[PDB]
RNA sequence: AUAGCUGGAUCAGCCAUUUUGGCUGAUCAUUAGCUUCUUAGAGGGACUAUUGGCAUAAAGCCAAUGGAAGUUUGAGGCAAUAACAGGUCUGUGAUGCCCUUAGAUGUUCUGGGCCGCACGCGCGCUACACUGACGGAGCCAACGAGUUAUCCUUGGCCGGAAGGUCUGGGUAAUCUUGUUAAACUCCGUCGUGCUGGGGAUAGAGCAUUGCAAUUAUU
């Protein structure tokens, strides 16, 4: 009836995976249907662009790399039990957004 | 036997034939003119000349390639065409079949012939370092004897059909029955001479 | 024998089944007769008059195979690459005006049927007649 | 009668200003003596056939 | 340049001239008589439907011919 | 498939030009000055005539129906969004181009673009292009 | 059950097959080998079947689904899948020593079908539309 | 179940069918379990192992089976050292010096422009034809982007696909999108002639973007 679906947004991959480590860990302690971590393809931003700050020299072109990492998890936690380990989920880097509905 | 696809008769008795070519018998063609074996695959049966491979890897692997792939290969000049390969193989599909349809005798036979016989024996090279800038008689390897005759077929055939109502498979087809014997109709063959008569004049 | 139209020649049946809708003739085929070049892809007029009888049996078979055609789509399928005078061809899509009264005309004829999710479907009618079709293209040689 | 075939087993090393013509021991097959040494313009590898019509040159190298 | 008046005598010319060679397509018939494309096709289409061509390999460019026997 | 031995009479003046006696009919039309292709194309399918037969077997009932169809062209269901002329400047509607007339058309839209002495009338007397182009590196010679 | 399956690719084209007891019933994508997308290219995909014969294909049905590549690409995907696939086959449910004679027969007349092939295109590098090709310079 | 596979409430099409059905699938959060194929956290794997040969029978070299891999596994990134009297004070509230500051070398609104040509030099593009062009038809990929007021687009309908119409999907591997591409192939014509190969170049109307398209955006 009340599925929570949060967000694993982030570029850190140790953080996002410590993060999805302590909230797995946390589903297996109390049993919420035990849903496991879901990973998506990994958003790459790539840029390309000069070196020169002038228009003098060779034809050189630096390209850039921007890449963000997804997961998603499905949650049968209640309100308080929710509310809880989001409190305890506060970790720099990382981006979280519960949906409710 | 057959299953609920077509799967037509003519595989299955190609399959019996020891797999011959699309066409043509595989099985008794040989290199007859001397000076040229364990250079030409012959014996090497494909269903079709098209083969993507390595070719180029080895500093010989070129010797083992299909003599009507190297063929095709050679025809893909003119980089309008460059890249165009299902035209090439239609195009020798239709001068082999044609080459059948003169003459009774085996097309990969009237072509081995052809090159057999358009491979130059004596070239001269420059000795350069300015001074006389002369030039002196050598002899050259069956590999590059084959080299020369792919290149001198594929250009007289693209300069015989270059503009004329002819079809370039038919010219083709004319350049190598023309080359596989001795009628002195062949550019291919006058190239060959001019290259012996100036390397002997040089010699 | 359970024949469909997935074993069957492409191009011989494409003709087969214009000339099957070519019976019925009940296209009703607009104004531009021999005039509109289907897009802007196209730069001259066809050699073939019939070409509307080929077309609808092109569109039948289509959604035959597919699940869903759209006007957009059919524009996209059925456009090409375009001469955009000396600059490198490009590819642009067909006029969907065309597409669409192809459309209007196979659905007055009962082979298309609108569906839910958006585009259409291939009708009852249209499915019956196209395996009967098969079953003729298969026992056509005696 | 000009035209003899001939073998070659062994290499001398790329020769020429520009480096394209190889020089090769060559060895006759109806006489397993005079061997001789030429040049060739095309690549030569370890037992290739030969096909020479001006048999008596013995050409040393080339300058 | 090839002439296209329809004089009677080039369809009893070709009728007749058929079985002198076996392949029949637009290549060898321009070499075998000046003819201006239209009739190359037009008349072995026309002799399609008689036994005196065998049909090979049909192609839009061309289509292989060969005689009775 | 067709009876060889036909009727043919060479060429014939038609327009003040010359159409092509042994020559397909597209390519005849097209030595028409104001035909193109599809045009061509169009005008011979609504005048309805046989296609394979060339211009060297038509006679005079096809010949003057033919051209009075080119002559009068939208009263014959000829859609006039094809017309390369729409609302002229001088007649007010969507008169057809042919080759007499444009002959002569030609140096009327000359004299209309200069007497009114636009930019793109002094471009026309000295001979440069009228568009945005650009003739720095091209447009020599 | 006897079923087995498996994939083939050249490059950036996929096609993935699933065998299945039967008694013929062999379709590459609806159509069945015999009508294909190309004429000319054909035997290629006809190569590994000819070899080994129709009559060890009457006791398996096949349908192999392509995704992805070329024309070449793709013929070269189906029937490096149907191979495959057959190889699976029979070495999971027939002797040893029939999928060695079988395997060695592919070998000793292969077109690449069993081995994969590391084909792949260079990235494309600054200075020049080509990964190698560069533009003329001027050099005055 | 932000993607595929199978079972299963869920129904359509006939040759066979009342044990006799194959198949496309329609819906798939209505429901269940799995990732061969999608994704990423960790990884394994090759080190020229393994014999067959050269090199002072070391450091090192060549060929071959297996394997995916032998070129340092490939391709790249950061890259010591000093040299250019190299470029950028028109990226830089980074700045030293000379000059100006009210009739301002300050801010700002309008019109003309950087694209203005009897030429010389470049980097790329078009065809010089049948390997092409036209016309129908079967169809086979990847990387990337998008609305908080105001972007990516679907569907029914009108059209001269150039536009506009209304409910509308999308803050996103859920919507565009599965970017059904091109090249190719089945068939007919153009028959070899600077012609239907090639569209330099000139004219008339049809729309969106933009105080508005002349010096024609497209
Ligand atoms: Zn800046």
């Amino acid at each position: 009836v009340h599925r929570i679906r949060i967000t694993l947004t982030s570029r850190n991959v140790r953080n996002l995976e410590k993060v999805c480590s302590d909230l797995v860990n946390r589903a297996k302690d109390k049993q919420l249907r035990v849903k496991g971590p879901v990973r998506l393809p990994t958003k790459i931003l790539k840029i390309t662009t000069r070196k020169t700050p002038n228009g003098e020299g060779s034809k050189t072109w630096e390209t850039y790399e921007m890449r963000i990492h997804k997961r998603l998890i499905d949650l049968h936690s209640p309100s308080e039990i929710v509310k809880q380990i989001t409190s305890i989920h506060i970790e720099p880097g990382v981006e979280v957004e519960v949906t409710i509905a | 036997m057959a299953t609920s696809s077509l799967t037509p008769g003519v595989s299955l008795d190609e399959n019996g034939s020891i797999k011959l070519f699309n066409k043509f018998p595989f099985e008794g063609v040989e290199v007859k003119d001397i000076s040229l074996v364990d250079y030409i695959t012959i014996g090497n049966g494909q269903p079709l000349p098209h083969t993507a491979g390595r070719f180029q890897t080895k500093r010989f692997r070129k010797a083992r390639c299909f003599i009507v792939e190297r063929l095709t290969n050679s025809l893909m000049m003119n980089g309008r065409n460059n890249g165009k390969k299902l035209l090439a193989t239609r195009i020798v599909k239709h001068a082999f079949e044609i080459i059948a349809l003169l003459t009774d005798q085996n097309p990969l036979q009237v072509l081995v012939d052809a090159v057999a016989a358009c491979g130059p024996r004596e070239d001269s090279t420059r000795i350069g370092s300015a001074g006389t800038v002369r030039r002196q008689a050598v002899d050259v390897s069956p590999l590059r004897r084959v080299n020369q005759a792919l290149a001198l077929i594929t250009i007289g055939a693209r300069e015989a059909a270059f503009r004329n109502v002819k079809s370039i498979s038919e010219c083709l087809a004319e350049e190598i029955i023309n080359a596989a014997k001795g009628s002195s109709n062949s550019y291919a063959i006058k190239k060959k001479d001019e290259l012996e008569r100036v390397a002997k004049s040089n010699r | 024998a359970g024949v469909s139209v997935k074993d069957v020649d492409a191009q011989k049946f494409i003709t087969a089944y214009a000339a099957f809708l070519k019976r019925s003739g009940k296209m009703t085929t607009p104004q531009w007769i021999d005039i509109v070049k289907t897009g802007t892809h196209k730069e001259l007029a066809p050699y073939d008059p019939d070409w509307y009888y080929v077309r609808a049996a092109a569109i039948a078979r289509h959604i035959y195979l597919r699940k869903q055609v759209g006007v957009g789509r059919l524009c996209k399928v059925y456009g090409g690459s375009v001469n955009r005078g000396m600059r490198p061809s490009h590819h642009r899509d067909g006029s969907g005006s065309v597409q669409r009264k192809v459309v209007q005309s196979l659905e007055k004829i009962g082979v298309l049927e609108k569906s839910d999710n958006g585009g259409r479907r291939i009708s009852q009618q249209g499915q019956r007649d196209l395996d009967r079709i098969a079953y003729s293209l298969l026992e056509e040689e005696s | 009668v000009p035209v003899k075939l001939a073998k070659v087993i062994k290499v001398l090393g790329r020769t020429g200003s520009r480096g394209g013509v190889t020089q090769v021991r060559v060895e006759f097959m109806d006489d397993t003596s005079r061997s001789i040494i030429r040049n060739v313009k095309g690549p030569v590898r370890e037992d290739d056939i030969l096909v020479l019509l001006e048999s008596e040159r013995e050409a040393r190298r080339l300058r | 340049q090839h002439a296209t008046v329809f004089d009677k005598s080039i369809i009893d010319r070709i009728n007749k001239e058929v079985p002198a060679f076996k392949f029949i397509s637009v290549s060898v018939l321009v070499d075998r008589m000046k003819i201006n494309g239209s009739l190359a096709r037009i008349a072995i289409r026309d002799l399609a439907e008689r036994g005196v061509i065998q049909k090979v390999d049909q192609h839009s460019k061309q289509a292989i011919y060969t005689r009775v026997p | 498939s067709l009876v060889v031995p036909d009727n043919f009479q060479h060429i014939l003046r038609l327009l003040n030009t010359n159409v092509d006696g042994k020559v397909k009919v597209m390519f005849a039309m097209t030595q028409i000055k104001g035909v193109g292709r599809r045009y061509a194309n169009i005008v011979c399918k609504k005048a309805d005539i046989d296609m394979s037969k060339r211009a060297g077997e038509l006679t005079t009932e096809e010949l003057e129906r033919i051209v009075t169809i080119i002559q009068n062209p939208s009263q014959f269901k000829i859609p006039s969004w094809f017309l390369n002329r729409q609302k002229d400047i001088n007649d007010g509607k969507s008169f057809q181009l042919l080759a007499n007339n444009v002959d002569s058309k030609l140096r009327e839209d000359l004299e209309r673009l200069k007497k009114i002495q636009t930019h793109r009338g002094l471009r026309h007397a000295l001979d440069l292009r009228v568009r945005g182009q650009h003739t720095k590196t091209t447009g020599r010679r | 059950m006897q079923s087995v399956q498996c994939f083939g690719k050249k490059g950036n084209a996929t096609a993935v097959a699933h065998c299945k007891v039967g008694k013929g019933l062999i379709k590459v994508n609806g159509a069945p080998l015999s009508l294909v997308q190309p004429e000319i290219l054909r035997m290629k995909v006809y190569e590994p079947i000819l070899v080994a014969g129709a009559d060890k294909f009457a006791g398996v049905d096949i349908r192999v689904r392509v995704s992805g590549g070329g024309h070449v690409s793709q013929i070269y995907a189906i029937r490096q899948a149907i191979s495959k696939a057959i190889v699976a086959y029979y070495q999971k449910f027939v002797d040893e020593h029939s999928k060695a004679e079988l395997k060695k027969a592919l070998i000793t007349y292969d077109r690449t079908l069993l081995v994969a092939d590391p084909r792949r295109m260079e990235p494309k590098k600054f200075g020049g539309h080509g990964a190698r090709a560069r533009q003329q310079k001027s050099y005055r």
